[PDB]
């Protein structure tokens, strides 16, 4: 009756509580973890600089990983890049290919096993509970030169801002079997580089390679780290709108139950006297 | 032969047949790099700008005019407009040079870039320089790396990386001028 | 009795038929809400009465739109066959599009995202929004107003910035020349004579700012 | 016996018997006589009887338009012809004191039950507000020395209201197909006015605010509005089990209410956004235009069969129509309407571009 | 989840149209299909009171329980809504007092008080004319 | 089921019912103290998925249609 | 309150004088006077207040106006119950109220 | 609620009350494992909020 | 603390208590209005985290056992 | 939550005016004079307006 709706305003109050305390720990982890998304932008300047940046190759064989995140209250992040990966998916397999579609947090095991269930071969999780390194990315990149693609897309969303996250996706040729392909103009355009290596150019192109998603992988989960506190900032602004307004209008319907409770009482209380005196 | 130009304004049309509408083209990371290495300029004179990098932290985006790497054929220093090259660094000490003043960090091997447009680009995993080192440990090290070897594959391996980056720290600490 | 109080008072205001003179009494009851609650007892048996409705809004009354009409509650189902032809032309599509506004009313981007597709139903929303504002003691006839909703709906105001649309519209009903004002309330609708003349007038306005 | 009305929430959620008693509970302002209103302009045009019309408490300019209505379509005639009327009205209207509204009810149903005894025919009663014959009980029981019993109203609103009630049954000897509006006073349906009816119908249409508020049209709450025809022994399995995944889809819907409200649709399942997207279509589909709501709506009525209903709520449940947008199931009539509504919302945003509209050299034509 | 005892009073409560009668049916029904099988001691008398119920209602149930067999055993108390208020307010009296034969000449009775929240409309009704004080909602103390 | 109570429980129902809806009881128990958070589908160490998983079995079980007792 | 504003109204209506005149919690005037109807038998109206609410109301705050002789001006302390704007003590005191001065801690 | 859980006897632990928790009274070891109980009872109460 | 008035308030309590209770009860409010973050795990700012120990704190120096004034 | 940092300088411009108006809403009241010990200030209509 009338014991319910303040119950649910004690709900929805400490909910608009929770959301607001949640709010600033994500706005908080934003600033902490900013400045590490800005360093790590360094080191994928050089190799799209060298190996450029082809994303539409016709390859044999492609793992594409969609980097997610790992606790959901982001709000539109791990589904809208769902979105683009089957979007950048449908665009570079039209060859008759084989494609193996990755997730890196456990929010894309739950959004890409219902999409393309049967090119799903791994899934990977926990990586942002301490942090995100170097070599934890490195052995990430190690299980996905396991198999040996000729490509390598990272979806992922750049921490454009603390408004604007661009999904972006980069591409990573393996060396012999499509980037001494796609750097052929009259010659190459590789044979400009005097390489000062210990074996020859087919292996320090793979090291390069290897190193190179290690680096843009590294820097895709640390951009999609940022992008997923910055994301949740703003979805628990919106939280902490929805249970005010919920409240402001639970607030008028508990006064509106309060002042007819009065009133019936004393109603019923005039009816009873008015049958005695 | 060049019979198939991928790149990403290529990869736009193609996204606007397969894909739908409703979403806007995805972002590149060739979008966010103002520099390039094909694309004259960038020299203007002696200096030329140098571009040290780790995953964790950007060490130098300034001009320098000399660049001192350790290639594993040795070291070998980068003036102004270098040959392009693609050298592959060992363990080491990157010495970078604006004049009378200079930085001397001790990586711990990575790639070296330069590029036909005068930029160089150092790519290392940890380049500590020679302060935060410690001279009474990477004695340690070499002795408890150089005396136990496994002749397993794996270990050797690890074992040869460890002997050779503790002798060029250990002849890195003491031949500072 | 308190039902029967405002449905003695309201059943009063008729529209007689030719056999009694022909008259009519048209009534406006003016009932006062708390806190918006229009599901209130005397509110919901006088809108049980009356034919139809006029909601003012206590949050776009504060917004600075007055009029604060709720387009999307108010209706008016018996006058809506007694309406004036050419405003009946024209305020149709305005109820379409001010309808069809209401799709992404207050969650533009301040929700999730924007699609930049229906940003032009928001940027013109605004525009019907604030062609409908109209100061305090100030009526217009009806002929002067079915031609800023012509300019207002046809698309003569959509590069005009919605800071300035009350001086547009202002600027329109001086501008253009008044034989069309009677034309239009003597004819009693756009004609298709007058359309061209209207477009004609209403594209040498000189509308300010832009 | 079922009774089609070529309304889809009606047919479909909570159809109504041939020779039973109908409400249509509704709050001021959500279309209980527009409902009633394209009831009379279904199903009594259909009919081979008599109908009845019994305005209780209403606005007397409803009863002008009525029989101004009924005159130009003919079930009404003057004069000469007067024979071949096919109504009744009898007119009680809220201009009247209390004494008149609460026994003309009690006229309509003497001109039912003449119909229905002694003539033998099968008879429509519509009775707009059944609510005023209780308020007006109330109005002259507090001058009458009565104590009053719960919210107001007069002790005796149950004997008299069954009184009323019982007098409206389909006999061996004919039969009352009754459809009557019922007023809940304040959006309560916990009144004692509106609750002492729901136990008098036969097949309850309630008629919600918030679905109004929706745009949603008739304003009928799918899962408030209940019938005994909603039987699969009575009206076969395929349209009880189509009735009952809809109330399923649309329960799950509702459940989910809160989550969305305060967290957004990203934070739920893949197997609920998909049970919204269904029950967001479900719940356009239920909209439907009216041949009596086109004057001031524009859009043209729609009449639609029952294996159109049943046949349209079983593509939406099983999946068939998640290609087409929302919008395209709003205010059409069948399951065709919402493809041929979904290629119209696609030709618009491919006529974006189509041409430059301009006619030059025409001011002296 | 909820096993009745054959002596016991068990409250079915719900909304309106939630399925009350429907479960109280059943019962009936179910006594009607088990008192053809047990020795003719542990047979079941149903007794239905329908209080403030419209006679159509009572009407389809008396054609389900006969369609059914189930009228063999079951009696039923009517006092709808077009009765008067004593007779809904005494209506589940008769029917107590119907189902208190089997009970006290050794049978096993049934009875079902549908609408007692009718019941108790009536008695407020009744008492109110005879000008008693109410109480809560109106109802006597 | 939360809210259906009985006072005698045992000792006035089927003895072979009594061995069987006693697992019923509690499960059913399980499944509503779990089903409070079917918001995010963490599905906690494949057992809060489990009992879900069982107790949608026993409520959809407890259906049956109307005019047929069993 | 009828006394406080009568020593207003004689520096209004003789002295042709601008005189303000304090009511501290027109709340309490509103209660009183609730008090006052229950005490002589009347039936109360909605949530608890006097069914006379509106004009025990208005016959005080209708004698405070501008005449032609002069002019008394009110500023009323104003209690919410329950912080219920919709309460009909604030929401009938609100209908004779020309400004508001919210002072916040 | 508490017997909603299945837990029998439903006794609220922090709304019961007694003259006899007084450390005066039953022992300072009884009361303050009693408190420390009450403490983390409530303690669990207002974590049941972000919990969910 | 936050629903306690005194309308008398500082102008009849103790000077010695009047200078150090004025700060008392600000440092209160302002663990008032942070006391949701009390229950978090990740730390956060390092200014809410000083007065979430230091209000946290004084909620314990105005505990008081039973018939024992001070 | 971030800062004067990320204000923009159109977003400041409203802070150093916003601060400057909410300073000059207060005012000396001559009645508070004794025991506040600056006098109070009487302001016109026209000053106010001027002023702000
Ligand atoms: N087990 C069941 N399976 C399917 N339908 C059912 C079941 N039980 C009840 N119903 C349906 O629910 C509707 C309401 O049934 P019932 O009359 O038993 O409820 P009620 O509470 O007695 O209604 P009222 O409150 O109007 O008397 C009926 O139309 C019936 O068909
Ligand atoms: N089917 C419908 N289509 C369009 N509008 C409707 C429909 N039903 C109701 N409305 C709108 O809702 C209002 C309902 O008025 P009315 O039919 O008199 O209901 P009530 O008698 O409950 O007040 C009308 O003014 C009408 O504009
Ligand atoms: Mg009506
Ligand atoms: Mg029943």
């Amino acid at each position: 009756s009338n014991q319910a709706v303040k119950q649910r305003i004690r709900a929805i109050k400490n909910i608009g509580k929770i959301t607001k305390a949640m709010k600033m720990v994500a706005a908080s982890k934003m600033k902490n973890a900013q400045i590490a998304v800005e360093q790590s932008r360094g080191l994928v300047d050089p190799f799209v600089r060298l190996f450029g940046d082809f994303p539409a190759v016709n390859s044999n064989k492609s793992v594409v990983v969609a980097v997610t995140s790992d606790k959901g209250l982001c709000g539109g992040l791990n589904s809208n890049i769902t979105k683009y990966t089957r979007a950048t998916l449908a665009t570079t397999e039209s060859e008759g290919k084989d494609v193996v579609v990755v997730s890196i947090g456990d929010k894309g095991r739950s959004q890409l096993t219902r999409i393309e269930s049967q090119r799903y071969q791994l899934a990977i999780a926990d990586t942002y509970k301490v942090r995100v390194t170097f070599g934890q990315a490195s052995l990430i990149v190690e299980e996905l030169i396991k198999h040996n693609p000729q490509s390598y897309q990272i979806l992922f969303n750049k921490f454009r801002s603390a408004i604007s996250f661009k999904p972006t996706v980069a591409t990573i040729l393996s060396p012999d079997l499509l980037e001494k392909q796609l750097e052929d103009v009259t010659g190459n355009s590789l044979d400009a580089y005097d390489i000062e290596a210990s074996h020859e150019r087919s292996d320090v192109l793979r090291d390069l390679t290897e190193f190179h998603l290690g680096v843009t992988l590294y820097n895709a989960m640390l951009e999609n780290n940022c992008s997923e506190h910055a994301s949740r900032m703003s979805a628990m602004e919106n939280s902490t709108k929805s249970a005010g307004e919920m409240l402001g209008k639970l607030t008028l319907d508990y006064n509106r139950k309060r002042q007819a409770t009065i009133t019936t009482e004393l109603i019923e209380i005039i009816a009873g006297a008015s049958a005695l005196m | 032969e060049a019979a198939a130009p991928a790149g990403p304004k290529e990869f736009t049309e193609v996204w606007n047949k397969k894909a739908p509408s409703t979403l806007i083209v995805p972002e590149f990371p060739s979008n966010y790099t103002a520099v390039k290495a094909v694309g004259e300029g960038q020299v203007h004179g002696d200096a030329f700008p140098v571009n040290f990098y780790t995953p964790h932290s950007i060490l130098s985006q300034a001009q320098k005019d000399t660049v001192v790497l350790p290639g594993v054929d040795g070291y070998f220093g980068v003036k102004a407009s270098h040959v392009p090259t693609i050298a592959q660094l060992k363990p080491g000490v990157v010495e970078l040079h604006s004049g009378a003043e200079s930085e001397k960090f001790f990586v711990s091997g990575g790639f070296a870039f330069v590029h036909p447009n005068g930029v160089t680009d150092i790519c290392v995993l940890e380049a500590a320089t020679l302060d935060q080192v410690d001279p009474a440990a990477v004695k340690s090290a070499l002795a408890a790396a150089s005396a136990a070897q496994p002749t397993d594959e794996f270990e050797q391996a690890a074992n040869r990386a460890a002997i050779e980056l503790y002798s060029a720290l250990e002849s890195a600490v003491e031949a500072k001028a | 009795d308190v039902f029967y109080l405002h449905s003695r008072l309201l059943e009063r205001a008729a529209k007689l038929s030719k056999e009694l003179g022909g008259g009519s009494l048209t009534a406006f009851p003016v009932i006062e809400t708390q806190a918006g609650d229009v599901s209130a007892y005397i509110a919901t048996n006088v809108i049980s009465i009356t034919d139809g409705q006029i909601f003012l809004e206590t949050e776009l009354f504060y917004k600075g739109i007055r009029p604060a009409l709720n387009v999307g509650l108010s209706v008016s189902r018996v006058g809506s066959a007694a309406q004036f032809p050419g405003m009946k032309q024209v305020a149709g599509t305005l109820k379409l599009e001010l309808a069809q506004y209401r799709e992404v009313a207050a969650f533009a981007q301040f929700g999730s995202d924007l699609d930049a597709a229906t940003q032009y139903v928001l940027e013109r929303g605004a525009r019907l929004t604030e062609m409908l504002k109209q100061k305090q003691f100030a009526p217009i006839p009806i002929e002067r107003q079915t031609v800023a909703v012509y300019a207002a709906t046809k698309g003569f105001l959509d590069k005009v910035r919605v800071q300035d649309i009350v001086a547009a519209e202002e600027a329109v009903i001086s501008q253009v020349n008044p034989a069309v004002f009677k034309i239009l309330k003597a004819n009693g609708k756009i004609t298709p004579a007058l359309d061209a003349h209207l477009k004609a007038e209403l594209r040498k306005v000189k509308l300010p700012g832009a | 016996e079922i009774l089609v009305t070529g309304i889809k929430v009606v047919d479909l959620l909570a159809p109504y018997q041939r020779g039973g008693k109908i409400g249509l509970f509704g709050g001021a302002g959500v279309g209980k006589t527009v409902l009633i209103m394209e009831l009379i302009n279904n199903v009594a045009k259909a009919h081979g009887g008599f109908s009845v019309f019994a305005g209780v408490g209403e606005r007397t300019r409803e009863g002008n338009d009525l029989y101004r209505e009924m005159i130009e379509s003919g079930v009404i005639k003057l004069g000469a012809e007067r024979g071949n009327s096919k109504c009744t009205l009898v007119y009680g209207q809220m201009n009247e004191p209390p004494g008149a509204r609460a026994r003309v009810a009690l006229t309509g149903l003497t001109v039912a039950e003449y119909f229905r005894d002694i003539e033998g025919q099968d008879v429509l009663l519509f009775v707009d507000n059944i609510f005023r014959f209780t308020q007006a009980n109330s109005e002259v029981s507090a001058l009458l020395g009565r104590i009053p019993s719960a919210v107001g109203y007069q002790p005796t609103l149950a004997t008299d209201l069954g009184g009323l009630q019982e007098r409206i049954t389909t006999t061996t000897k004919g039969s009352i197909t009754s459809v009557q509006a019922v007023y809940v006073p304040a959006d309560d349906l916990t009144d004692p006015a509106p609750a002492t009816t729901f136990a008098h119908l036969d097949a309850t249409t309630v008629l919600s605010r918030s679905i109004a508020e929706l745009g949603i049209y008739p304003a009928v709450d799918p899962l408030d509005s209940t019938s005994r025809m909603l039987n699969p022994n009575v009206i076969g399995a395929e349209h009880y089990n189509v009735a009952r995944g809809v109330q399923k889809v649309l329960q799950d819907y509702k459940n989910l209410q809160d989550i969305i409200a305060i967290l957004g649709m990203d934070e739920l399942s893949e197997e609920d956004k998909l049970t919204v997207a269904r029950a967001r279509k479900i719940q356009r589909f239920l909209s439907q235009p009216f041949q009596v709501a086109e004057v001031f709506t524009g859009t043209p009525g729609k009449y639609v069969d029952l294996a159109d209903t049943i046949s349209g709520f079983q593509g939406v449940l099983t999946g068939k129509y998640d290609d087409l947008p929302e919008m395209a199931f709003y205010m059409v009539g069948d399951i065709k309407e919402v493809k041929e509504k979904a290629d119209k919302m696609a030709k618009d945003i491919a006529s974006r571009k189509e041409a430059d509209n301009k006619k030059v050299s025409e001011e002296l034509k | 989840l909820v096993p009745i005892g054959r002596g016991q009073r068990e409250l079915i409560i719900g909304d309106r149209q939630t399925g009350k009668t429907a479960v109280a049916i059943d019962a009936i029904i179910h006594q009607k299909n088990c008192n053809e099988q047990v020795p003719k001691a542990q047979r079941v008398y149903c007794v239905y009171v329908a209080v403030g119920q419209k006679r159509s209602t009572v009407a389809q149930l008396v054609k389900l329980f006969t369609q059914t067999g189930a009228m063999r055993y079951t009696i039923m108390v009517s006092a709808t809504a077009s009765d008067a208020a004593p007779l809904q307010f005494l209506a589940p009296y008769s029917g107590c007092a119907m189902a208190e034969y089997f009970r006290d000449t050794g049978k096993h009775g049934l009875i079902i008080y549908d609408d007692l929240s009718k019941q108790s409309v009536a008695y407020r009704q009744m008492s109110l004319l005879l000008r008693r004080p109410p109480g809560r909602e109106a109802f006597p103390g």
